[PDB]
C-alpha cells in the first residue's frame, strides 16, 4: 500500500 | 529473510505534447506487484503479482485515489520546480520519488526511505530519523521549508512506520511462496579461446532470485577484481535473474581459476572451476 | 546531464535450436527516460514486442526489459535496437548465445 493521502492538502514540492 | 517494499515514482513533463505523464510502480524485493500510469486509457492501480489479485475493490479505488491526485500533484511540483531553477517552459524535466520501508529477518522496522531527484540528481532526502531533511541545493530548500512549514515528515513517518510494515507484512505471508523462497543460481563455467596463448573463462549464474548475488574470479587464491569483466544482474522474465563474470588467462593456467558464487538459496557458497 | 544506456541482449531460457523461448533485450543506466528498442530478426524489427513497466535504480537511472517469444535457429540472427537522446545514431546489439 503506497503513501496515503493527508487529511489536508497533499503538500506540492 | 530480510525484506523491503518501494513505490517507485516517475513524473515527466513534456512541453506541447500534453500533461506531465505520472507512473507509478510498487515492489516487494524484486517483485513488482501494482502499476499505475496515468497515460494509460483508463488509468487505474492494476495488478502485477498473483498474490496481490487477492485484494478487494476498496483496496485498488484506495491506490487509485491516491494515485490520481498524486498526478495532479507531480504537475504542480513540476510547475515549481520550473521555476526553482529558472528553467524555460521549453524543456522536458522529471521528478523521481523512491520510498519504502525496510524489515530486519524478525519482521520489525530496520529503517524508512524517502528520496527525491530532479532530472536524475539528488533533490531532497527524509533523514533516517524520519524527522528532518536534506536539500541538495537552494531550490531544494524552497521545498525543504515547504514540507517543514506543512509537518509533512511527520506524515511521511507515520506511513513509514505503520501502513508500510504493515502492508508489507500482508503482502509477504500472502506471497511466502515466492516472495519468501529463495531459488539459488544454476552455474557453470565456460572456455573460449581468445587466441593461441589466452582463453577466456566464464562463470554463469542463472534463474536465481533475489537479485542480490555476489560473483567473483580468484586466481590463485587473490581476487581478480580489476581483471574481471563483470556484467549488470540481468531480469530473465520468469522472476528469476542471471548474471555473469569472465576473465582472460593464460592457456594452460585455467586450473589456477576459481569462480566463487554467493547467493542466498545456496545451502553453501559455491566454489567453481572449468571442467574440460 | 543524461546518461546513455547500458544493453544486454539474452535468452530467457538457454538456447536451444527449434526450442521456443524467450529473447530479451534489457536496457538500463539511462536518463531521461523516453527511449526506443526494437528486437531484430535478421535485421526486421520485430512486431510483437512487450515491456516491463517503467522503474529506475538506486542511482535514479531507468531500466527496461523487451521481449518476444522466439524459436533460435543456427542460421536466423537477432539483435537489439536502441535509441536515446545520448545517441547520435540508433545503437545495435547482436544476439551471442554466449553472452
Amino acid at each position: 500500500l503506497p503513501e496515503p493521502l493527508p487529511q489536508g492538502q497533499l503538500t506540492a514540492y | 529473510g530480510s525484506h523491503s517494499m518501494r513505490y517507485f515514482y516517475t513524473a515527466m513533463s513534456r512541453p506541447g505534447r500534453g500533461e506531465p505523464r505520472f507512473i507509478a510502480v510498487g515492489y516487494v524485493d524484486d517483485t513488482q506487484f501494482v502499476r499505475f500510469d496515468s497515460d494509460a486509457a483508463s488509468p487505474r492501480t492494476e495488478p502485477r503479482a498473483p498474490w496481490i489479485e487477492q485484494e478487494g475493490p476498496e483496496y485498488w479505488d484506495r491506490n487509485t485515489q491516491i494515485f490520481k491526485t498524486n498526478t495532479q500533484t507531480y504537475r504542480e511540483s513540476l510547475r515549481n520546480l520550473r521555476g526553482y531553477y529558472n528553467q524555460s517552459e521549453a524543456g522536458s524535466h522529471i521528478i523521481q520519488r523512491m520510498y519504502g520501508c525496510d524489515l530486519g529477518p524478525d519482521g520489525r522496522l530496520l529503517r524508512g526511505h524517502d528520496q527525491s531527484a530532479y532530472d536524475g540528481k539528488d533533490y531532497i532526502a527524509l533523514n533516517e530519523d524520519l524527522s528532518s531533511w536534506t536539500a541538495a541545493d537552494t531550490a531544494a530548500q524552497i521545498t525543504q521549508r515547504k514540507w517543514e512549514a506543512a509537518r509533512v515528515a511527520e506524515q511521511r513517518a507515520a506511513y513509514l512506520e505503520g501502513l508500510c510494515v504493515e502492508w508489507l507484512r500482508r503482502y509477504l505471508e500472502n506471497g511466502k511462496e515466492t516472495l519468501q523462497r529463495a531459488d539459488p543460481p544454476k552455474t557453470h563455467v565456460t572456455h573460449h579461446p581468445v587466441s593461441d596463448h589466452e582463453a577466456t573463462l566464464r562463470c554463469w549464474a542463472l534463474g536465481f532470485y533475489p537479485a542480490e548475488i555476489t560473483l567473483t574470479w580468484q586466481r590463485d587464491g587473490e581476487d581478480q577484481t580489476q581483471d574481471t569483466e563483470l556484467v549488470e544482474t540481468r531480469p530473465a522474465g520468469d522472476r528469476t535473474f542471471q548474471k555473469w563474470a569472465a576473465v582472460v588467462v593464460p592457456s594452460g593456467e585455467e586450473q589456477r581459476y576459481t569462480c566463487h558464487v554467493q547467493h542466498e538459496g545456496l545451502p553453501k557458497p559455491l566454489t567453481l572451476r572449468w571442467e574440460p | 546531464i543524461q546518461r546513455t544506456p547500458k544493453i544486454q541482449v539474452y535468452s530467457r531460457h538457454p538456447a536451444e535450436n527449434g526450442k521456443s523461448n524467450f529473447l530479451n533485450c534489457y536496457v538500463s543506466g539511462f536518463h531521461p527516460s523516453d527511449i526506443e528498442v526494437d528486437l531484430l530478426k535478421n535485421g526486421e524489427r520485430i512486431e510483437k514486442v512487450e515491456h516491463s513497466d517503467l522503474s529506475f535504480s538506486k542511482d535514479w537511472s531507468f531500466y527496461l526489459l523487451y521481449y518476444t517469444e522466439f524459436t533460435p535457429t543456427e542460421k536466423d540472427e537477432y539483435a537489439c535496437r536502441v535509441n536515446h537522446v545520448t545517441l547520435s545514431q540508433p545503437k545495435i546489439v547482436k544476439w551471442d548465445r554466449d553472452m
